[PDB]
Protein backbone atom coordinates (compact mmCIF):
# COMPACT_ATOMS: atom_id res chain seq x y z
CA UNK A 1 0.00 0.00 0.00
CA UNK A 2 1.04 3.36 -0.74
CA UNK A 3 -0.33 7.01 -0.64
CA UNK A 4 0.84 9.91 -3.55
CA UNK A 5 0.08 13.15 -3.06
CA UNK A 6 0.45 15.90 -5.92
CA UNK A 7 3.26 18.40 -5.94
CA UNK A 8 4.70 21.43 -4.53
CA UNK A 9 2.02 25.02 -4.98
CA UNK A 10 2.85 28.01 -5.27
CA UNK A 11 -0.24 30.52 -4.02
CA UNK A 12 -1.19 33.79 -3.22
CA UNK A 13 -2.57 35.48 -0.19
CA UNK A 14 -6.32 34.33 -0.55
CA UNK A 15 -6.24 31.76 -3.10
CA UNK A 16 -7.47 28.26 -2.86
CA UNK A 17 -5.65 25.11 -3.21
CA UNK A 18 -6.32 21.40 -3.55
CA UNK A 19 -3.90 18.47 -2.50
CA UNK A 20 -4.69 14.62 -3.34
CA UNK A 21 -3.59 12.02 -1.73
CA UNK A 22 -4.77 9.01 -3.73
CA UNK A 23 -3.65 5.20 -2.17
CA UNK A 24 -3.48 2.44 -4.60
CA UNK A 25 -5.46 -0.20 -2.97
CA UNK A 26 -8.17 1.52 -0.84
CA UNK A 27 -11.48 1.64 4.93
CA UNK A 28 -10.25 2.80 8.28
CA UNK A 29 -10.17 6.16 7.53
CA UNK A 30 -7.63 9.26 6.98
CA UNK A 31 -5.86 12.12 8.56
CA UNK A 32 -3.68 15.61 7.70
CA UNK A 33 -1.10 16.65 9.97
CA UNK A 34 0.63 19.84 8.35
CA UNK A 35 4.32 20.96 9.15
CA UNK A 36 5.89 24.24 9.30
CA UNK A 37 9.37 24.88 8.23
CA UNK A 38 11.70 23.76 11.14
CA UNK A 39 8.70 23.13 13.37
CA UNK A 40 6.89 20.12 14.68
CA UNK A 41 4.24 18.20 13.31
CA UNK A 42 0.51 19.67 13.64
CA UNK A 43 -2.82 17.94 13.45
CA UNK A 44 -5.32 19.04 10.94
CA UNK A 45 -8.19 17.01 11.52
CA UNK A 46 -9.11 12.87 10.11
CA UNK A 47 -11.83 12.16 7.72
CA UNK A 48 -14.05 8.83 8.86
CA UNK A 49 -14.38 7.59 4.92
CA UNK A 50 -17.21 5.27 6.61
CA UNK A 51 -19.79 7.79 8.11
CA UNK A 52 -17.89 10.93 5.44
CA UNK A 53 -17.54 12.58 8.91
CA UNK A 54 -15.25 15.01 9.11
CA UNK A 55 -13.16 16.15 11.92
CA UNK A 56 -10.98 19.41 12.41
CA UNK A 57 -8.46 20.64 15.63
CA UNK A 58 -9.90 24.41 16.19
CA UNK A 59 -7.01 26.25 14.12
CA UNK A 60 -8.25 24.81 10.75
CA UNK A 61 -11.80 24.95 10.93
CA UNK A 62 -13.47 27.02 8.25
CA UNK A 63 -10.55 27.50 6.04
CA UNK A 64 -9.74 23.65 5.91
CA UNK A 65 -11.38 20.67 4.49
CA UNK A 66 -11.53 17.30 3.58
CA UNK A 67 -13.30 15.35 0.64
CA UNK A 68 -12.97 12.08 -1.10
CA UNK A 69 -13.18 10.40 -4.72
CA UNK A 70 -9.23 6.46 -4.44
CA UNK A 71 -8.27 10.00 -3.74
CA UNK A 72 -9.01 12.29 -0.57
CA UNK A 73 -8.48 15.86 -1.06
CA UNK A 74 -7.57 18.58 1.17
CA UNK A 75 -8.46 21.84 0.13
CA UNK A 76 -7.40 24.97 2.01
CA UNK A 77 -9.51 28.24 1.71
CA UNK A 78 -8.35 31.86 1.72
CA UNK A 79 -4.89 31.24 2.03
CA UNK A 80 -2.30 33.23 4.38
CA UNK A 81 1.20 33.56 4.36
CA UNK A 82 0.87 31.51 7.55
CA UNK A 83 -0.31 28.46 5.76
CA UNK A 84 3.15 27.81 4.41
CA UNK A 85 4.06 24.76 5.15
CA UNK A 86 4.25 21.08 4.25
CA UNK A 87 1.24 18.64 4.00
CA UNK A 88 0.93 15.45 4.91
CA UNK A 89 -1.70 13.04 4.63
CA UNK A 90 -2.55 9.29 6.62
CA UNK A 91 -4.28 6.49 6.57
CA UNK A 92 -4.20 3.12 8.80
CA UNK A 93 -4.69 -0.63 8.81
CA UNK A 94 -3.50 -3.74 10.77
CA UNK A 95 -0.07 -3.60 12.17
CA UNK A 96 1.12 0.12 10.83
CA UNK A 97 0.51 3.31 9.48
CA UNK A 98 0.91 4.38 6.24
CA UNK A 99 1.92 8.34 4.60
CA UNK A 100 2.44 10.66 2.22
CA UNK A 101 5.52 11.70 0.73
CA UNK A 102 4.19 15.34 1.38
CA UNK A 103 3.30 18.31 -0.12
CA UNK A 104 5.02 21.88 0.07
CA UNK A 105 2.80 24.89 0.00
CA UNK A 106 4.19 28.42 -0.58
CA UNK A 107 1.67 31.12 -0.10
CA UNK A 108 3.18 34.49 -1.00
CA UNK A 109 2.95 37.64 -2.47
CA UNK A 110 5.91 37.57 -3.86
CA UNK A 111 7.31 37.37 -7.48
CA UNK A 112 8.84 34.59 -8.69
CA UNK A 113 12.26 35.29 -9.50
CA UNK A 114 15.44 33.52 -10.31
CA UNK A 115 18.48 33.67 -8.31
CA UNK A 116 21.61 35.76 -8.85
CA UNK A 117 24.88 32.65 -8.33
CA UNK A 118 28.23 34.52 -7.50
CA UNK A 119 31.34 32.50 -6.75
CA UNK A 120 33.02 32.16 -4.12
CA UNK A 121 36.95 31.72 -4.17
CA UNK A 122 39.90 32.43 -1.62
CA UNK A 123 41.34 35.57 -1.21
CA UNK A 124 47.75 27.73 0.62
CA UNK A 125 47.12 24.20 2.27
CA UNK A 126 46.39 20.83 1.09
CA UNK A 127 42.89 21.33 1.49
CA UNK A 128 40.81 24.22 -0.06
CA UNK A 129 37.53 25.12 0.56
CA UNK A 130 35.42 26.94 -2.34
CA UNK A 131 32.00 27.96 -2.56
CA UNK A 132 28.91 29.81 -4.29
CA UNK A 133 26.57 32.59 -3.11
CA UNK A 134 22.53 31.58 -4.60
CA UNK A 135 21.34 35.28 -3.69
CA UNK A 136 17.45 37.00 -4.22
CA UNK A 137 15.48 33.96 -5.17
CA UNK A 138 11.75 33.02 -4.46
CA UNK A 139 10.41 30.54 -4.39
CA UNK A 140 11.93 27.62 -2.60
CA UNK A 141 13.72 25.56 -3.21
CA UNK A 142 17.36 25.61 -5.15
CA UNK A 143 18.88 22.61 -6.11
CA UNK A 144 22.78 23.08 -5.74
CA UNK A 145 25.79 20.49 -6.88
CA UNK A 146 29.08 20.77 -8.21
CA UNK A 147 30.65 19.82 -11.21
CA UNK A 148 27.68 18.12 -12.62
CA UNK A 149 27.27 15.82 -9.04
CA UNK A 150 30.90 14.27 -9.56
CA UNK A 151 31.96 16.14 -6.57
CA UNK A 152 29.32 14.94 -3.66
CA UNK A 153 32.21 14.76 -1.17
CA UNK A 154 32.96 17.54 1.16
CA UNK A 155 30.13 19.31 0.43
CA UNK A 156 27.03 20.76 1.92
CA UNK A 157 24.87 23.36 1.23
CA UNK A 158 23.22 25.55 3.90
CA UNK A 159 19.36 25.72 4.64
CA UNK A 160 17.93 29.10 2.92
CA UNK A 161 17.52 32.51 5.09
CA UNK A 162 14.00 34.74 3.78
CA UNK A 163 15.10 38.43 3.28
CA UNK A 164 12.60 40.96 1.68
CA UNK A 165 10.47 38.28 0.26
CA UNK A 166 13.75 36.30 -1.04
CA UNK A 167 15.95 33.65 -0.02
CA UNK A 168 20.00 33.62 -0.12
CA UNK A 169 21.52 30.47 0.60
CA UNK A 170 25.50 29.41 -0.28
CA UNK A 171 26.67 26.06 -0.81
CA UNK A 172 30.13 24.74 0.52
CA UNK A 173 32.76 22.75 -1.25
CA UNK A 174 36.09 21.91 0.03
CA UNK A 175 38.72 19.70 -2.68
CA UNK A 176 42.21 19.50 -2.74
CA UNK A 177 44.57 22.25 -3.59
CA UNK A 178 46.28 19.95 -6.12
CA UNK A 179 42.82 19.73 -7.76
CA UNK A 180 41.77 22.72 -8.20
CA UNK A 181 42.31 25.40 -9.86
CA UNK A 182 44.05 23.15 -12.08
CA UNK A 183 40.85 21.02 -12.38
CA UNK A 184 37.90 22.60 -13.28
CA UNK A 185 35.22 23.14 -10.21
CA UNK A 186 31.96 24.82 -11.12
CA UNK A 187 28.61 24.88 -8.98
CA UNK A 188 25.19 24.08 -10.54
CA UNK A 189 22.42 26.02 -9.52
CA UNK A 190 18.91 24.80 -10.95
CA UNK A 191 15.55 26.74 -9.41
CA UNK A 192 12.63 24.70 -10.60
CA UNK A 193 10.35 27.89 -10.27
CA UNK A 194 11.77 29.82 -12.94
CA UNK A 195 13.12 26.67 -15.17
CA UNK A 196 16.29 28.20 -14.45
CA UNK A 197 19.97 26.85 -14.14
CA UNK A 198 23.22 28.29 -13.79
CA UNK A 199 26.54 27.08 -13.53
CA UNK A 200 29.15 29.07 -11.91
CA UNK A 201 33.26 28.46 -12.45
CA UNK A 202 35.24 28.97 -9.06
CA UNK A 203 37.81 31.12 -10.68
CA UNK A 204 40.87 31.79 -8.64
CA UNK A 205 41.70 35.58 -7.63
CA UNK B 1 -8.90 19.05 24.28
CA UNK B 2 -6.02 16.94 25.65
CA UNK B 3 -2.06 17.82 25.69
CA UNK B 4 0.91 16.33 25.09
CA UNK B 5 3.85 17.42 27.25
CA UNK B 6 7.27 15.85 25.46
CA UNK B 7 10.52 15.97 26.96
CA UNK B 8 12.97 16.45 26.62
CA UNK B 9 13.28 18.73 23.86
CA UNK B 10 16.87 17.72 22.86
CA UNK B 11 18.82 14.34 23.76
CA UNK B 12 22.28 13.96 22.81
CA UNK B 13 23.37 10.35 22.81
CA UNK B 14 26.30 7.66 20.80
CA UNK B 15 25.62 5.01 19.07
CA UNK B 16 25.36 1.69 21.50
CA UNK B 17 23.92 3.71 24.72
CA UNK B 18 19.80 3.71 25.24
CA UNK B 19 17.60 7.01 26.01
CA UNK B 20 13.93 7.33 26.99
CA UNK B 21 11.55 9.90 25.76
CA UNK B 22 8.47 11.11 27.66
CA UNK B 23 5.05 12.23 26.96
CA UNK B 24 2.58 13.47 29.73
CA UNK B 25 -1.34 13.52 28.79
CA UNK B 26 -2.97 16.11 30.19
CA UNK B 27 -5.96 14.04 29.94
CA UNK B 28 -6.39 10.57 30.28
CA UNK B 29 -6.00 8.68 27.15
CA UNK B 30 -5.99 4.98 28.04
CA UNK B 31 -2.86 4.08 25.77
CA UNK B 32 -4.46 5.40 22.51
CA UNK B 33 -0.93 6.97 22.04
CA UNK B 34 1.66 6.63 18.23
CA UNK B 35 5.06 6.71 18.86
CA UNK B 36 7.05 8.77 15.30
CA UNK B 37 10.03 8.95 13.80
CA UNK B 38 10.94 11.45 10.84
CA UNK B 39 14.10 11.70 9.44
CA UNK B 40 15.60 15.09 7.12
CA UNK B 41 12.00 16.49 7.00
CA UNK B 42 10.82 13.60 5.46
CA UNK B 43 7.36 11.35 5.96
CA UNK B 44 7.38 10.28 9.81
CA UNK B 45 7.38 6.50 10.27
CA UNK B 46 4.79 4.87 12.94
CA UNK B 47 7.19 3.18 15.39
CA UNK B 48 4.83 2.00 18.25
CA UNK B 49 0.98 2.04 18.62
CA UNK B 50 -1.53 1.84 21.80
CA UNK B 51 1.24 2.41 23.44
CA UNK B 52 2.80 -0.70 23.68
CA UNK B 53 2.49 -2.44 20.09
CA UNK B 54 5.10 -1.88 17.57
CA UNK B 55 4.41 -1.74 14.09
CA UNK B 56 5.42 -3.57 11.40
CA UNK B 57 8.98 -4.51 10.99
CA UNK B 58 10.30 -2.04 13.59
CA UNK B 59 13.81 -3.04 15.33
CA UNK B 60 12.63 -5.00 19.14
CA UNK B 61 15.41 -1.94 20.58
CA UNK B 62 12.40 0.31 20.47
CA UNK B 63 9.29 -0.24 23.13
CA UNK B 64 6.66 1.80 24.49
CA UNK B 65 5.68 1.46 27.81
CA UNK B 66 3.06 3.33 29.89
CA UNK B 67 -0.70 4.13 30.56
CA UNK B 68 -3.17 6.53 31.86
CA UNK B 69 -1.32 10.10 31.27
CA UNK B 70 2.11 8.73 31.59
CA UNK B 71 3.91 7.41 28.34
CA UNK B 72 7.34 6.71 27.41
CA UNK B 73 9.57 5.47 24.63
CA UNK B 74 12.54 3.10 25.04
CA UNK B 75 15.21 2.92 22.77
CA UNK B 76 18.66 0.72 23.75
CA UNK B 77 21.14 -0.20 21.72
CA UNK B 78 21.03 2.74 19.43
CA UNK B 79 21.98 2.44 15.91
CA UNK B 80 22.99 4.99 13.69
CA UNK B 81 19.83 4.99 11.91
CA UNK B 82 17.98 5.73 15.02
CA UNK B 83 19.02 9.20 15.56
CA UNK B 84 16.26 12.26 13.71
CA UNK B 85 13.32 13.44 16.04
CA UNK B 86 10.58 11.54 17.75
CA UNK B 87 7.26 12.60 18.11
CA UNK B 88 4.32 11.13 20.11
CA UNK B 89 0.76 11.38 19.07
CA UNK B 90 -2.38 10.44 20.66
CA UNK B 91 -5.95 9.71 19.59
CA UNK B 92 -8.62 8.90 21.98
CA UNK B 93 -10.47 12.34 21.55
CA UNK B 94 -10.31 14.66 19.04
CA UNK B 95 -8.09 16.68 18.04
CA UNK B 96 -5.30 14.12 18.45
CA UNK B 97 -2.86 16.27 19.51
CA UNK B 98 1.10 15.56 18.63
CA UNK B 99 4.23 15.79 21.77
CA UNK B 100 6.19 18.97 20.88
CA UNK B 101 9.05 16.19 19.78
CA UNK B 102 12.47 15.27 20.42
CA UNK B 103 15.27 15.97 18.93
CA UNK B 104 17.99 13.00 19.00
CA UNK B 105 21.33 13.88 17.89
CA UNK B 106 24.78 11.83 17.86
CA UNK B 107 27.35 12.93 20.35
CA UNK B 108 31.07 12.47 19.21
CA UNK B 109 34.10 14.25 20.23
CA UNK B 110 34.48 18.46 19.66
CA UNK B 111 35.56 19.64 17.25
CA UNK B 112 36.80 23.56 16.24
CA UNK B 113 34.91 25.20 13.11
CA UNK B 114 37.31 25.42 10.32
CA UNK B 115 36.29 28.81 9.29
CA UNK B 116 36.80 30.26 5.47
CA UNK B 117 36.41 33.98 4.91
CA UNK B 118 35.19 35.06 1.02
CA UNK B 119 35.30 38.54 -0.54
CA UNK B 120 32.59 39.83 -2.69
CA UNK B 121 33.12 38.42 -6.24
CA UNK B 122 33.67 40.25 -9.36
CA UNK B 123 30.53 39.89 -11.00
CA UNK B 124 28.58 41.10 -7.95
CA UNK B 125 30.51 44.40 -6.90
CA UNK B 126 29.95 45.18 -10.65
CA UNK B 127 26.49 45.07 -10.03
CA UNK B 128 26.34 47.40 -7.13
CA UNK B 129 26.93 44.57 -4.60
CA UNK B 130 29.02 43.34 -1.90
CA UNK B 131 27.85 40.62 0.09
CA UNK B 132 31.03 39.33 2.07
CA UNK B 133 30.37 35.87 3.21
CA UNK B 134 32.09 33.23 5.93
CA UNK B 135 32.06 29.87 6.70
CA UNK B 136 32.50 28.13 9.76
CA UNK B 137 32.11 24.14 9.13
CA UNK B 138 32.12 20.76 10.48
CA UNK B 139 32.57 21.70 13.99
CA UNK B 140 30.96 20.34 17.27
CA UNK B 141 28.88 20.54 20.05
CA UNK B 142 26.44 23.01 17.62
CA UNK B 143 26.24 26.26 20.45
CA UNK B 144 28.67 28.13 18.69
CA UNK B 145 28.35 32.63 17.84
CA UNK B 146 29.61 35.04 15.09
CA UNK B 147 31.13 38.42 15.31
CA UNK B 148 31.64 40.38 11.94
CA UNK B 149 34.35 43.28 12.16
CA UNK B 150 35.20 45.92 9.64
CA UNK B 151 38.31 47.99 10.44
CA UNK B 152 38.50 46.51 13.83
CA UNK B 153 34.97 47.61 14.70
CA UNK B 154 32.10 44.81 15.37
CA UNK B 155 29.32 45.08 12.80
CA UNK B 156 25.85 43.69 13.40
CA UNK B 157 23.46 45.12 10.71
CA UNK B 158 23.78 43.54 7.26
CA UNK B 159 24.42 40.06 8.97
CA UNK B 160 22.23 36.76 8.21
CA UNK B 161 22.94 33.43 9.62
CA UNK B 162 21.96 29.83 8.16
CA UNK B 163 23.00 26.52 10.25
CA UNK B 164 23.03 23.51 8.96
CA UNK B 165 21.87 20.15 10.69
CA UNK B 166 23.87 17.56 11.96
CA UNK B 167 25.80 15.43 9.20
CA UNK B 168 24.82 12.45 8.42
CA UNK B 169 28.73 11.34 7.55
CA UNK B 170 30.54 12.80 10.55
CA UNK B 171 28.01 14.36 13.02
CA UNK B 172 29.56 17.57 13.01
CA UNK B 173 27.60 20.99 12.59
CA UNK B 174 27.95 23.63 10.20
CA UNK B 175 27.05 27.40 9.62
CA UNK B 176 26.84 30.21 7.25
CA UNK B 177 27.34 34.22 7.62
CA UNK B 178 26.66 36.46 4.89
CA UNK B 179 27.24 40.62 5.77
CA UNK B 180 25.41 42.22 3.09
CA UNK B 181 27.19 45.53 1.69
CA UNK B 182 26.37 47.79 -1.09
CA UNK B 183 29.68 48.51 -3.49
CA UNK B 184 30.23 51.99 -1.56
CA UNK B 185 30.06 51.15 1.99
CA UNK B 186 32.30 47.70 1.15
CA UNK B 187 34.88 50.14 -0.43
CA UNK B 188 34.92 52.54 1.97
CA UNK B 189 36.68 49.78 4.37
CA UNK B 190 40.09 48.19 4.19
CA UNK B 191 39.65 45.05 6.64
CA UNK B 192 37.20 42.30 7.11
CA UNK B 193 37.08 39.79 9.97
CA UNK B 194 34.39 36.81 10.85
CA UNK B 195 35.01 35.57 14.35
CA UNK B 196 34.14 32.39 15.63
CA UNK B 197 33.51 31.71 19.34
CA UNK B 198 33.20 27.94 20.08
CA UNK B 199 33.51 26.25 23.52
CA UNK B 200 36.89 24.55 21.50
CA UNK B 201 38.87 27.34 22.40
CA UNK B 202 38.37 30.80 24.90
CA UNK B 203 40.15 32.79 22.17
CA UNK B 204 38.10 33.81 18.95
CA UNK B 205 38.28 31.86 16.21
CA UNK B 206 39.32 34.08 13.29
CA UNK B 207 39.86 34.58 9.63
CA UNK B 208 40.06 37.68 7.56
CA UNK B 209 41.22 39.41 4.44
CA UNK B 210 42.01 43.24 3.40
CA UNK B 211 40.71 44.58 -0.03
CA UNK B 212 43.96 46.17 -0.17
CA UNK B 213 46.00 42.95 -0.49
Amino acid sequence: IQLVQSGPELKKPGETVRISCKASDYTSGMQWVQQMPGKGLKWIGWLNTQSGVPEYAEDFKGRFAFSLETTAYLQINNLKNEDTATYFCATWGGNSAYWGQGTTLTVSSAKTTPPSVYPLAPGTNSMVTLGCLVKGYFPEPVTVTWNSGSLSSGVHTFPAVLQSDLYTLSSSVTVPSSTWPSETVTCNVAHPASSTKVDKKIVPR
Amino acid sequence: DIQMTQSPASLSASVGETVTITCRASGNIHNYLAWYQQKQGKSPQLLVYNAKTLADGVPSRFSGSGSGTQYSLKINSLQPEDFGTYYCHHFWSTPWTFGGGTKLEVKRADAAPTVSIFPPSSEQLTSGGASVVCFLNNFYPKDINVKWKIDGSERQNGVLNSWTDQDSKDSTYSMSSTLTLTKDEYERHNSYTCEATHKTSTSPIVKSFNRNE
